RNA sequence: GGAACUUUACCAGAUCCGGACAGGAUGAGGAUUGACAGAUUGAGUGUUCUUUCUCGAUUCCCUGAAUGGUGGUGCAUGGCCGCUUUUGGUCGGUGGAGUGAUUUGUUUGGUUGAUUCCGUCAACGGACGAGAUCCAAGCUGCCCAGUAGAAUUCAGAAUUGCCCAUAGGAUAGGCAUUCGUCGAAUUCUUCUCUGCGGGAUUCCUUGUAAUGCACAAGGUGAAAUUUUGGGCAACAGCAGGUCUGUGAUGCUCCUCAAUGUUCUGGGCGACACGCGCACUACAAUGUCAGUGAGAACAAGAAAAACGAGUCGAACCUACUUGAUCAAAAGAGUGGGGAAACCCCGGAAUCACAUAGACUCACUUGGGACCGAGGAUUGCAAUUAUUGGUCGCGCAACGAGGAAUGUCUCGUAGGCGCAGCUCAUCAAACUGUGCCGAUUACGUCCC
């Protein structure tokens, strides 16, 4: 029966969110509605445009 | 959903995939896929497009590369010649 | 006048001046009576993550920044004369925006 | 509704970051070397830098045709909005991203690790580079992993000016016994126009001028 | 890593295949999909058994396989990080030395934070690290503003003097002053914003040193010695951490009652106890109740969805209301894509001649513990999500044993505020401002 992903249909939680690069749902940067995982961002900060000035 | 793909969907996905040549589909297993034959009316779920293409690649008909969260599937020289027989088209 | 405001926004500091000074040097040739290019405050964008992908070590951090450069120019030309000022192939990464004031 | 200017610099960065990852995976054996995209009304430009322009283009453009519509179907562009081009790198020896993908194939074709890496550095240093550094790390010799670096010429590393002068790219080589990672760093020589290398000299070179 | 579900990796169950593709036997005279009512069940879960219709080659049954795993091994690896190390260190070439490992360069002398420099010198020429470059703060030029502000001049309005608080001190003084007054004008860049640029160099001065490299004191100045504060950092290495970040990975385990994946319910949070780290205090340099003056960094709404290629609603917010009567709410109505609205950002320490209560007590200190209403977040509040109201306060705690941590100026300490986690929740962390010291400017004792 299609009770199949009934908890993942409603999208309120930490499981509904996801790293858009790296498919993980642990420790994502949601500031500026960025939605990249913590580790998968530092690999990609230069292409997004962030550079560590200080 | 279900990887049980209906026959009116499979030929409708193949009609798009021979025409444009490529299908890009998100890895989201609760979301749809939308393609266009002028009417943009497919609303095929993404679960079934993965199943259709995993059957194709196992028959070594397509070339798959995967970006961040999107698949990108392309027809081959054998794959175009195979796709024409399923849709019954002139070369 | 129609008082069209062009918004020059960019991520590069050297590309936002090479558009604005070029866009201004166009709008002197038709004698448009511009109100000069003002420098709106640059907005820096901080994401301060950990450095480690694991958990251990000294808890070190690294702040990333991203500055948005922002310029506006007001000019009294009609709406197809400002498209003469606007139309030139710019540098990549500079957004221009045409807005009509009142 | 429109997003704020702060919200649009984000989505324009994540656009370029995702576009860069797709072409890095596709065009690895086409010698891919970067993207620049130019957006305006009526068309969105994408220029692809490569070393093998007969291969990133198809027989009649077939390869870039498929590679166009992969970007179109993903990012929901409409017909006429998205046009792609291919430009070639003029030097091929000053592009660290191209040389590391070739060094990836020199190992995957079962050649010797040190013979492959000096073949890069001979080719990079004859191409006018001021210096080069190849690091191969992994299970080179046996069960336990080693690291070897191979060096020639100058190499600036501690400044924040090394982002301007040193070109770097790291890929993974998937051996039969494990995983090897290769790195290639190339110090850009010259090219005051910005063809490959900065206009200004190094931050500590003084170069007093001679009087007339 | 602030987990209610999810997250999730754990436990008790229950589904689903997301076992592709091959090869072999059933197969359209049907391979099979799905489900109403009952029984089964935790389940108005077709999971299954009864019942019969739908689906129409997608499947299913065997065999071989393959793909999934937050399964294992970080002592098989890549990558990144940490740490050796806040240190001044490493490397060739060619010459010299030695049978050789190896030396020399790379140094005994002064000097600097610095193998930083000067001098010497069997070495001479180079490369990296250091310095430089980069960011931020302080003073400043040009440019600049119906997204920043200012003055003026006419009009409009307000006070206008004889006034000495109940007991009433200290303290500036041609044309008096004040401004949703949601006024008109007409001149400006003083402050504001900011792209590139000036300015600082031991520059000048007179003891240390004695050629030199430099040093101390003072000048100059906005700034005086790496100007301040950070970023970046070589070469080697650790059998440090991460296979719980990845569609990073090799090997190996599990692989249809699966260690896959989803539901449902628990758990991660359970308390004789031992420790790290905060928070709150032990009060009168205070608690309370008033009243005043008054910050900086910042955030802010949505999709190929559902609605009217364009527009709405999700986000933050002022303002009214609720209000012929508690908070917390709940509602209207505006505005804002964020220098344009919040906003003249009314932070909290502080302040006050407030003629305010307490008066040295476990007390009006402290607010742990828990009782009873109530209202919001959520699909769900029980093992109180959170706020607010009245109780409890008879819970230690009166300044802390042996020990121990951080710090040299807008600093320590105190004080709050943003952002980040976030539907709801900060005793956290990343930032920012406010108030603002004691001591040293030394040494090798540990
Ligand atoms: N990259 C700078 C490094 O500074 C090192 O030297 C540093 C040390 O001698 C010394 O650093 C000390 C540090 O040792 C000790 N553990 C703590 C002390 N606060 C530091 O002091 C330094 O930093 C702080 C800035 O917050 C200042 O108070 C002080 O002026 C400064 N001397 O001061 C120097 C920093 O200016 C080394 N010379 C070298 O590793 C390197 O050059
Ligand atoms: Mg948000
Ligand atoms: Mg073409
Ligand atoms: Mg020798
Ligand atoms: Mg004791």
């Amino acid at each position: 029966l299609d009770q199949w992903r009934s908890r993942q249909k409603i999208g309120m939680g930490k499981g509904a969110r996801c790293c858009v690069i790296c498919s993980n749902q642990k420790a994502l940067i949601r500031k500026y509605e960025l939605n990249v995982c913590r580790q998968c961002f530092r690999e990609n900060a230069e292409h997004i445009g962030f550079t560590k000035l200080r | 959903m279900s990887t049980y793909v209906p026959k009116p969907s499979r030929d409708n996905v193949y009609r798009f995939f021979f025409t444009e040549g490529v299908i890009a589909c998100k890895k989201d297993r609760m979301g749809t896929w939308t393609g266009t034959l002028g009417g943009n009316t497919f609303t095929v779920p993404c679960i079934q497009v993965m199943q259709l293409m995993r059957s194709l690649k196992s028959r070594n008909l397509i070339k798959e590369q995967y970006a961040w969260r999107h698949y990108y599937w392309t027809l081959n020289d054998e794959g175009i010649a195979y796709m024409r027989s399923y849709l019954h088209l002139a070369p | 006048g129609q008082t069209v405001r062009l918004t020059i926004t960019s991520r590069n500091a050297k590309a936002v001046e090479s558009v604005t000074s070029q866009l201004l040097m166009r709008a002197r040739d038709e004698k448009v009576t511009i109100h000069g290019p003002v420098r709106l405050p640059t907005r820096t964008l901080k994401i301060t993550t950990r450095k480690t992908p694991c958990g251990n070590g000294t808890n070190t951090w690294d702040t990333f920044e991203l500055k948005i450069y922002k310029r506006i120019i007001d000019l009294h030309a009609p709406t197809e004369q400002v498209k003469k000022i606007t139309s030139f192939t710019m540098e990549s990464g500079v957004d221009v925006s045409i807005t009509i004031l009142d | 509704g429109p997003l704020s200017k702060k919200r649009m610099i984000i989505r324009d960065g994540v656009f370029y970051a995702e576009l860069f990852e797709f072409l890095k995976r596709e065009l690895a054996e086409e010698g891919f070397s970067g993207v620049s995209y130019h957006v305006t009304t009526l068309r969105t430009e994408i220029v692809i830098k490569a070393t093998k322009t007969r291969e990133v283009l198809g027989v009649n453009g077939r390869r870039i045709r498929e590679l166009t519509a992969c970007i179109q179907q993903r990012f929901n562009y409409k017909e006429g909005k998205l046009q792609l081009y291919v430009e070639r790198v003029e030097v091929r020896g000053l592009s660290a991203m191209a040389q590391v993908e070739s060094l990836r194939f020199k190992l995957l074709s079962n050649l010797q690790v040190r013979r492959a890496a000096m073949g890069i550095i001979r080719y990079v240093m004859e191409s006018g580079a001021k210096g080069c550094e190849v690091t191969v790390g992994g299970k080179i010799k046996g069960q336990r992993a080693k690291s070897m670096t191979f060096r020639d010429g100058y190499m600036i590393k501690s400044g924040t000016a090394h982002k301007s002068f040193v070109d770097s790219a790291c890929r993974h080589c998937y051996m039969r016994a494990g995983c090897i990672g290769v790195k290639v760093k190339i110090m850009l020589p010259g090219d005051s126009t910005g063809r490959n290398g900065p206009s200004e000299p190094l931050p500590d070179v003084i170069t007093v001028i001679e009087p007339k």
